[PDB]
């Protein structure tokens, strides 16, 4: 008994650790309000900077920007250029340093998706002219014409398309740390595209012919990507419906880009194997 | 009774450790009431010289 | 060319007395020193930048320097300064210690001791090269009352003499 | 009004720091960021600064005594309170004529 | 980093960042009257 | 992590005064120090460790030091004093010598001479580093009796106080 989890090696079995209480804080933390008025604790001590320190009130306007409340009775001094160098700093902090800290881990890119992918040499396999033929009769972006098939490049919406290049990435990251070729891994590899591989077959193959699996899908939901600090993942839909976004007839109804990189990845991970289908349908949500 | 009413939580805002979809609401159903008025030094302490007498 | 008689060097604010207003409290009125915002035609108000001397002065009175090393200890906290002191170059401290004289009997001794405080920390005015002969004439003994004019001498921005015993202040641009 | 601590903690401190650092010491004044810090008082600061100002000052005179925090923090940020003007609650003679004789708090152990 | 919080009142310190809604089309009423031309908004969609 | 601070040295057994209860003998009441064994909720006694700096200064007054040489000298083996001061590094002695005062009259000067010794002797707790103002107000002379109210001044286990003439002496975590 244990209870195991998936993980890069198959299925494992997970634990929690003791909450030990050293973490420094992050940057959820810092806001223009709490540290406007900390930065007036920089400034020297004595009867010209005794009072204008204590009657330093901080307020918040619109666009954020912690400002000072110039009451009716104020005295200009430095006090209030202390809490403008504050704010700043916590403006060119959360614009500055969140970012492009954000951007370096492919678990948590917002805005530099495209660029991962570029790191990752991804190339798609339905979206080349010269496709390989196993890779079915005609693709579900492929329409047809007298001489053969023709492939129509997508523009996907932009956050459908951000939702969906964050989870390949996470998936590449995760498969070039060495999986093993079995099914559980294969499957936990590919779970951010909402994906799974199951077999079709029941008695003990090994001894006949097409070992197929079929590619079934886990959700009908991208989680997306928050670029804030504090909050959720909004999640997007994983399809496109063909008529809305006014593609050619031949089409498929619903295409689904997570299944075709999916299917990708793991036509790529199987391919020494010798007899191996995979019997794609028409997923509707 | 009557002298909490500033309560200093971590629930409403995104310090970075937040269960997120949680909230607190403060109330004071009831209140404070009748206090002691001993009125009785003279017997408990007369000739039994203090320095500070401290009042709670 | 011809024109350059006047120097490119601006002067930035300036704490002025009684630029925040009087605060009258039944045993005199005091000053409240501050910075004093000049308006202009069209909104666009801006600090004023006068009397530059008179701000090191007000700068450095109205600042209080760091204690003394004693058995007892401060608090991490109360030892005054500024630890902007860390950077300078010119191996000072910045402050003065009018408010941390060691209080005792005899009102005559605690003028002298005031009055020696008050000349050291004004010095500094001399040390930047902003003044040359600033100088205090503290005399009163009263209950506690006590009168401490100062004077700040200065120079003009074109050197108009010659042969002097000193050496031109070195920002003598200030106008001191 | 919004005080976060329980005010007969704090209240406590000041007299037990009174009654045990002015044992033969009777003249020093309880006050100040060093010999008036009441270290056992922990808050975590506040937007609004309590008292403002105007009413510290109208409390200065009517011989009360106010505590403040130490170190300016910001927002939340543990802090520690300390004493000012340590006086007692008197401000006119028994002829109803204005004193100051007994209004430091050192100067009625002096008396004594 | 810890916020207040009073009696009646709702955690962070007394401040609210607003609102601005800003409608436009108006919803539609039946116990207001309309002319020809005008301009209601019911389930999401513009008549 | 954040909730280090603990020292994590501990305290080993302390002397206490009235220990082991006090010895009436008609002219007084004495102390008879030793060790003090706590109980628990379930048996299992333990000796207490609170009190560490007045262990220590009992440890010195009440342990006879090594006599000075004298012209006829001592018996092999009352010669005071404790053979494991042959190993520590710190080069001191171990023990005190108000039991060996040699005794005169005009009691006044005996007085001297006790203060004189006390005061040597206790000492070694601010050499060790486990207080840092030891002092003594032996004052009387009676028939014979004599006062000697001792103080020890301690410190906390966090430094509070900043800017010292002295250091934080060098066993502060005894609390002193």
């Amino acid at each position: 008994m244990n209870v195991l989890i998936p993980g890069i090696d198959g299925m494992v079995s997970a634990g929690t650790l003791e909450y030990t209480g050293c973490c420094p804080p992050s940057f959820a933390d810092v806001d223009e309000c709490t540290l406007a008025t900390a930065f007036v604790g920089l400034l020297p001590s004595g009867p010209l900077w005794d009072r204008p320190k204590y009657e330093a009130i901080t307020t918040i306007t619109e666009a954020g920007n912690c400002a000072a409340c110039w009451t009716t009775d104020h005295c200009p001094t430095l006090v209030d250029y202390a809490v403008n160098v504050g704010a700043r700093l916590a403006s060119v902090i959360e614009r500055t340093i969140w970012p492009a800290v954000r951007e370096s881990d492919p678990f948590t890119a917002v805005t530099s998706t495209a660029d991962w992918l570029n790191r990752f040499d991804w190339v798609n396999c339905f979206e080349t002219s010269c496709r390989s033929k196993e890779l079915g009769e005609k693709t579900p972006i492929e329409y047809m014409t007298d001489c053969g098939p023709v492939y129509v490049k997508i523009t996907y919406p932009p956050s459908l398309q951000q939702a969906f290049e964050s989870a390949l990435i996470k998936s590449l990251e995760r498969l070039s740390m060495g999986i093993i070729k079995n099914l559980a891994a294969i499957n936990f590899v590919i779970e951010p595209l909402k994906v799974r591989v199951v077999p079709v077959d029941t008695t003990d193959a090994c001894e006949n012919e097409t070992l197929c699996v079929v590619l079934e899908k886990t959700s009908d939901f991208f989680d997306g990507v928050n670029a804030n600090t504090c909050g959720i993942p909004t999640p997007v839909a994983a399809y496109i419906d063909r008529d809305v976004m006014q593609l050619p007839s031949d089409l498929d109804k619903y295409i689904w880009p997570g299944h075709m990189a999916a299917e990708c990845i793991v036509r790529s991970l199987l391919s020494h194997v010798s007899r191996f289908c995979l019997i794609r349908t028409e997923q509707a949500p | 009774g009557n002298h909490l009413s500033v309560i200093y939580t971590n629930l409403g805002s995104c310090t970075s450790v937040t269960p997120e979809g949680v909230t607190v609401t403060f109330a004071q159903t009831t209140a404070g009431s009748v206090n002691p008025t001993p009125n009785d030094y003279a017997t408990v302490v007369n000739e039994c010289c203090f320095a500070v007498y401290v009042l709670s | 060319c011809t024109v350059d008689v006047a120097d490119r060097r601006k002067r930035f604010w300036t704490t002025q007395i009684a630029a925040c207003g009087t605060s009258s409290d039944d045993c005199g009125d005091c000053a409240r020193p501050g910075l004093q915002l000049m308006c202009n035609g069209q909104g666009q108000v801006t600090v004023s930048t006068d009397n530059y001397a008179v701000g090191l002065a007000l700068n450095i009175l109205l600042t209080d320097a760091s204690k003394a090393d004693t058995g007892c200890g401060w608090t991490p906290g109360n030892r005054g300064g500024f630890w902007g002191d860390s950077f300078r170059s010119d191996n000072l401290r910045s402050g003065s210690k009018i408010r941390q004289v060691p209080t005792r009997t005899s009102m005559r001794e605690t003028v002298s001791l005031i009055r020696a405080y008050a000349l050291d920390d004004l010095k500094k005015l001399v040390t930047y090269g902003v003044a040359k002969s600033v100088d205090v004439d503290l005399t009163y003994r009263g209950s506690n009352k006590i009168d401490m004019t100062v004077i700040i001498q200065g120079v003009d921005g074109n050197e108009s003499r010659v042969g002097l015993t000193g050496e031109r202040i070195s920002n003598a641009w200030v106008w001191s | 009004t919004t005080y976060p601590v329980l005010p007969y903690l704090t209240n406590a401190a000041y007299g037990a720091l009174s009654a045990c650092s002015t044992c033969n010491n009777p003249e020093l004044n309880i006050q100040g960021q060093t010999f008036g810090l009441l270290s056992c008082i922990n808050m975590p600061e506040s937007c609004t600064p309590g008292w403002t100002f105007g009413e510290v000052t109208q409390l200065q005179a009517n011989g009360f005594v106010v505590s403040g925090p130490s170190t300016t923090s910001g927002q939340g940020n543990y802090t520690s309170p300390y004493i000012y003007n340590d006086v007692t609650n008197y401000l006119r003679d028994e002829k109803n004529r204005p004193n100051a004789t007994f209004r430091d708090a050192s100067s009625r152990r002096l008396a004594a | 980093k810890l916020r207040p919080l009073q009696v009646g009142g709702v955690p962070g310190c007394a401040n609210i960042p607003g609102g601005e809604d800003c409608q436009c089309w108006p919803e539609w009423t039946a116990d207001n009257g309309y002319f020809f031309g005008d301009v209601v908004q019911q389930g999401g969609v513009l008549y």
